[PDB]
Parts: structure tokens; sequence; C-alpha cells
């Protein structure tokens, strides 16, 4: 394995990662309808948790990758020639599969580079943020140069351009996984381990509910509907999300750096800063409900969008390098390996129970009145 | 790269004691827990005493109340002890590391092996 063939392996994870997150980072950057997020994440979550524990084969994940690329060329196709019911049912059930296949993908994506030398789930991870910021850059450059028609709330030319480079991305990625990848061929009882390892598990599970309890309806969707915000703030607005999340995950990795010497601390001082990311609840709540003009501007909305954005990365990854310095019990190795399948499950029960708590806000009259 | 420096390893009369010193340099804090595996020849690896980063001590059942391994997390080196040394643990010690690539929303390990030295202990 000389230089060339490791460039070309961990350029083709990048991709994968890039080509799986593409999907989501454009369905956040076209202002969708919040139920579509909602069932996606659905979909992912489930796929993920069932392909945890199931060794599915890994030869189909071409065929789920053109799967999703002919699933985005039907969102265009029904974006196109399809009444509102028809779109708005496909493009539901489109959706949920779209979540599956996914999860699936990226399961899949990351078995393989686990089970090889020189691991490529950096490289992976590299790719699903270079994914959310290349997203956010053609949106921003697309902005200018497309006409705001809105046909079904969504514009038509931005959804094409967003949906056809999407395509293009991934049959790129399809041709470089075919060329590069091969796709031929005494321990505790898990209640010790889940009573021992238990502050990592709600350390994550809190932050991914937390997060995506606001973000996707009540990030930017309540804002724009009760400040009338207009489409080309919206997009900086969503798109400094995930930018700044993927930004995020960095500094704990670094932390031989003077400077980054105590972003990641403690197990104990995580669930007080979990704590203390709880007082983002009111703020988001704030600046759907005054009229006052502090709150009502973009700079003050991106900077408090941006907060939860570098919180949310930054609290993701501390629980998977430190909970090792935790264990007790847990001394073997296939045991560290256990445990760390419960914060992934824990995280998607996060990202799960994140969504669907959006909607306890629409008891509240959150949205100002339209005059 | 990870590179592993050991050095202790030699020939020694039954019931003796030696000093093995592991340390590495490519990796700094994404080490999460540092051991040793032997090698018998003619034989499997097989795990002999691993310290993890927040002193947990494992030991292999055959080695228990005879071997001693203790970290120094300032220059990221560990040390093992081993007393009473016998016949049947004349074999090669090849330090091990377990890091940690987990940039977020999933974690992988890996592990860094060294040379090891090679312990016979006999008349």
């Amino acid at each position: 394995l000389s230089s060339k063939q490791h460039f070309m392996l961990s350029l083709t994870f990048i991709l994968i990662g890039l080509s799986s997150l593409n999907v989501w980072n454009t369905a956040l950057g076209l202002n969708i309808n919040f139920k579509y997020n909602t069932f996606q994440i659905t979909g992912l979550v489930c796929s993920s948790i069932v392909a945890l524990f199931v060794e599915i084969p890994k030869i189909m994940l071409p065929f789920l990758l053109g799967g999703l690329s002919i699933l985005c060329a039907g969102f265009q196709i029904s974006h196109s020639f399809f009444t509102d019911t028809q779109f708005d049912t496909y493009c539901l059930v489109a959706f949920i599969v779209i979540g599956v296949v996914a999860g699936l993908a990226q399961t899949i994506a990351f078995n393989i580079g686990s089970t090889m030398e020189d691991n490529m789930g950096g490289y992976m991870s590299a790719g699903i943020g270079i994914s959310g910021v290349f997203i956010f850059v053609i949106n921003l450059l697309l902005d200018q140069f497309v006409s705001p028609e809105k046909h079904y709330g969504v514009n038509k030319a931005k959804l094409l351009a967003l949906y056809i480079i999407c395509e293009l991305c991934l049959i790129l990625a399809i041709v470089f996984c075919v060329c590069n990848l091969d796709l031929t061929n005494a321990t505790l009882s898990y209640m010790e381990l889940f009573k021992d390892s238990y502050k990592a598990i709600l350390t994550m599970f809190l932050v991914n509910w937390l997060t995506l309890q606001l973000f996707p309806g009540v990030g930017h969707k309540k804002w724009q509907e009760s400040h009338n915000i207009s489409d080309y703030n919206v997009t900086i607005i969503v798109g400094m999300f995930q930018v700044f999340d993927f930004l995020s995950r960095y500094p704990p990795n670094l932390t031989h750096i003077k400077i980054f010497k105590n972003f990641t601390f403690s197990l104990n001082k995580l669930l007080v800063a979990n704590s203390l990311r709880l007082l983002f609840i009111p703020w988001f709540i704030l600046n759907a409900c005054v009229d006052h003009p502090f709150f009502k501007n973009i700079v003050q909305q991106c900077v408090c969008m941006a907060m939860l954005a570098f919180t949310n990365g930054w609290f993701n990854t501390v629980p998977f390098l430190v909970f090792v310095k935790e264990l007790k019990k847990a001394k073997k190795k296939k045991e560290i390996e256990i445990i760390s399948t419960f914060l992934v499950i824990a995280m998607f029960v996060g990202l799960f129970c994140g969504i669907w708590t959006t909607y306890i806000y629409n008891l509240f009259n959150i949205v100002l009145p339209k005059p | 790269q990870l590179q592993l420096v050991e050095s202790g390893g030699g020939l020694v009369q039954a019931g003796g004691s030696l000093r093995l010193s592991c340390a590495a340099s490519g990796s700094t804090s994404n080490i999460n827990v540092m051991g040793w595996y032997r090698q018998a020849p003619g034989k499997q690896r097989e795990l002999v005493a691993t310290i993890s980063s927040g002193d947990a001590l494992n030991y292999a059942n055959s080695v228990e109340g005879r071997f001693t391994i203790s970290r120094d997390a300032a220059k990221n080196t560990v040390y093992l002890q081993m007393n009473s040394l016998k016949p049947e643990d004349s074999a090669v010690y090849i330090c091990n590391a377990y890091v940690v690539s987990s940039y977020g929303y999933r974690a992988s390990w890996n592990d860094y092996w060294g040379q090891g030295t090679q312990v016979t202990v006999s008349s």
C-alpha cells in the first residue's frame, strides 16, 4: 500500500461520507417542510439502530447509493410534473426511504473503514463535515443567480441545481467505490456495562436531544415565519449551523495544543455543561416572540445559532474521548467496543427524540401574529 | 506514524525481576489503554497486562499477583514489573496501544504494536 492507493482510499471514503450527507444538508438548505425532516430523521435512526446489530452484506452499498440517486431523480421529476398531493405523498415516502438508505450506507462505510488498517473513520467524518460546508457554499453561490419562484414552497431552480449536484456526486462516488473498494469478501453482562458507563450515555443523549429539539423547526423555521425572514437570510442562518458544527468537532481532537487544552475536560463537568445548554431553550423561544429590534436582527440570529452549532459537535465528541477515563470495571478491550455501541445508539435516540419534541412548542403561542 | 520503543528483555535465571519500558511518540493524548502481549514460539498471541487511561488494571489469570504494571502519563510511558519469573513465561512481549479515532458520531479503535523484546528464562 503505497501513497497513491492510500490517497485514493482516503478520497473515496471522504467522498462516500460527503455524498451520504449531501441529501440531508440540501434538505436543510432548501427550507423543506418540517415533517419531511422528521420522517428523514426517523428513517435514519431506525435504519442505523437496526443495522448496528445485524451484519448486513457489504456488497449492497453501491446498490443503495444508486437507489439514493434514483430517489433524487424522482424528487426532481415530482417537483417538475406532479401535483401538490402526489408530490407531498411521494416526497414523504421518499424521505423515509432516503433516511433508511443513508443510515445503511453510513453503517456499511463505517464497518468497511473499521475492518482495515489505517482506519478511515476520521476521513469519513471529515467527508460528512465537508458535505455540510460544500452544501452551504454552493447554496450561497446559487442564491444570487436563481430567481425565487417558490413553486411548492421550494425554489424550483435551486432544487434542480442542488439535486443534480447531489446526483453527480453520488454517481462519481459510486464509480470511486467500485474502482477502489473490494466487495468480494468471558465478558461482563450488559447491565454491569450500562450501570458503569451511564454518565457517558446520558451526556450524549442530552446534547443530541436538545440540538435536534430546536434547530430543525425552531432554529430557523419559527424565526422566519414569525419575523418574515427573507429567503436570502435564511440560507445564511441555516447554513452557518452546518459550518460551525463541523468545525466544532476538531478542537477536542487537537488537545495537545495549548489553546485547546481545556476542550476535553471530564464527564461530571459535561452534565453541568449540558444543563447550561438548556439555557438555549429560552433564547431560541425569545427570538421568536419579541419584536424589539435587537431580537429581529440577522447577526444576532446568526450568532445565536452559531453558539448552538459549536456546542453541538464539541459536546458530541467529548463523551467518546473521555468515557474510557471514567471506566472502572469494564477493562477488557472487548467491553470498550461494546460500550461504544451504546454511545452511538444513545445519539440516534437523541436525534429521534430530538425532532419529535419540537412539536411541544406547537402548543405554545410562540409565533407572532401576522399583522 | 506512531512508534513504540521497548527495552528490558533478556536471559535471566528463574525467579528474577525485569522492568519493561514502552513509550509512544506519534499519538500523544488519544491513547486510551496500553498493554503488553506475549507470544510464545509456536503459539498464538496472548494478553499479559493492560492499564487504561483512568487507571484500570487488567491481568491474565496466570500472572495475577506476580506482574505489576504502572503508567506515567507525563511522558506517555508504561512500565511493567515482572516478579518471580518462571520458564513457561519465556516468550516475546510486544507493547500495544489503543487509539480512538472519533472525529464525531462514530468511535473507531486502532491497535499499534511495537517490535517487542525477547525474554527467555532457563536454568
